[PDB]
């Protein structure tokens, strides 16, 4: 995250850190005790699908404080329409091997109904994006979780104000090079507040970090609500990676 | 009251029905109050609320 602030510990309790062989891979968003939403492209180069870990309740990567909860990732589900190394349909649904325990530091973000998200949440101007990604373009990643308030653009306006955005994406952020999500943040939440509750509206996608003349691009979660809900009602299948028909 | 305008007055989710009829609904872990619009938590850790801020 470029140009944000530290998310005070416990104020982003849905944020997930994904690790592969102990190394930072991507962010994610907890939506229930066993389900995490992330970005498909995070998994383009995974060799050993059995060494993927999700961490909840994380804050400062330099220390252990006892609020962290780690789980093996049992399933990574990716839409059939996603093509590796591209941006469209950049979403993944992850099943944890065992539920996390909800606590003051571990709480799911609400996955909204499609109608509500399209009719109401899509018109809330500002939303929060968070992660442990790069603090600067070509810079080091963050040790404490960072958060940034970004305004959403209608796609017509994003194209005009920009010095390929599909119906499965939206733009948000700033064109002045000061504030953006960055490498290391992909998969994390774009969270929208409405009448006292926060909802998942976007996933940090890729990929140009706080580049003048350009906005951040986010996966438009509203397009995937029904796809996600059907998969969460399904039984697990052997083998970690599952490609599931979309729509 | 239509769901497209002002969320139908609903705090959370809204369904249009046959006639001048609307029903609000709440996410799992919430219940709808007798006003027909407001949602109140029914569990300790409902989705989308920040415990350290709700306690403060
Ligand atoms: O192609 C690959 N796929 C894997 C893989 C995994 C995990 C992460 C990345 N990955 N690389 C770059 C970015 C990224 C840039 C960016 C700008 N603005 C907002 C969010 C942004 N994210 C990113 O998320 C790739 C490589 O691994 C090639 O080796
Ligand atoms: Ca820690
Ligand atoms: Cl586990």
């Amino acid at each position: 995250i470029v140009g944000g602030k530290v998310c005070p510990k416990g104020e982003c309790p849905w944020q997930v850190l994904l690790l592969v062989n102990g190394a930072q891979l991507c962010g994610g968003t907890l939506i229930n005790t066993i389900w995490v939403v992330s970005a498909a492209h995070c998994f383009d180069k995974i060799k050993n699908w059995r060494n993927l870990i999700a961490v909840l309740g994380e804050h400062d990567l330099s220390e252990h404080d006892g609020d962290e909860q780690s789980r093996r990732v049992a399933q990574v589900i990716i839409p059939s329409t996603y093509v590796p190394g591209t941006t469209n349909h950049d979403i993944a649904l992850l099943r944890l091997h065992q539920p996390v325990v909800l606590t003051d530091h571990v709480v799911p973000l609400c996955l909204p109904e499609r109608t509500f998200s399209e009719r109401t949440l899509a018109f809330v101007r500002f939303s929060l994006v968070s992660g442990w990604g790069q603090l600067l373009d070509r810079g080091a990643t963050a040790l404490e979780l960072m958060v940034l308030n970004v305004p959403r653009l209608m796609t017509q306006d994003c194209l005009q104000q920009s010095r390929n955005i599909t119906e499965y994406m939206f733009c948000a952020g700033y064109s002045d090079g000061s504030k953006d999500s960055c490498k290391g943040d992909s998969g994390g939440p774009h969270a929208t507040h409405y009448r006292g509750t926060w909802y998942l509206t976007g996933i940090v996608s890729w990929g140009g970090c706080a580049t003048v003349g350009h906005f951040g691009v986010y996966t438009r979660v509203s397009q995937y609500i029904e796809w996600l809900q059907k998969l969460m009602r399904s039984e697990p299948r052997p083998g970690v990676l599952l490609r599931a028909p979309f729509p | 009251l239509i769901c497209v305008n002002e969320n139908g007055g609903c705090e959370q989710y809204c369904s249009d029905h046959t006639g001048t009829k609307r029903s609000c609904r709440c996410h799992e872990g919430y219940s709808l109050l007798a006003d027909g619009v407001s949602c109140t938590p029914t569990v300790e850790y409902p989705c989308g609320k920040i415990p350290i801020l709700e306690k403060r």
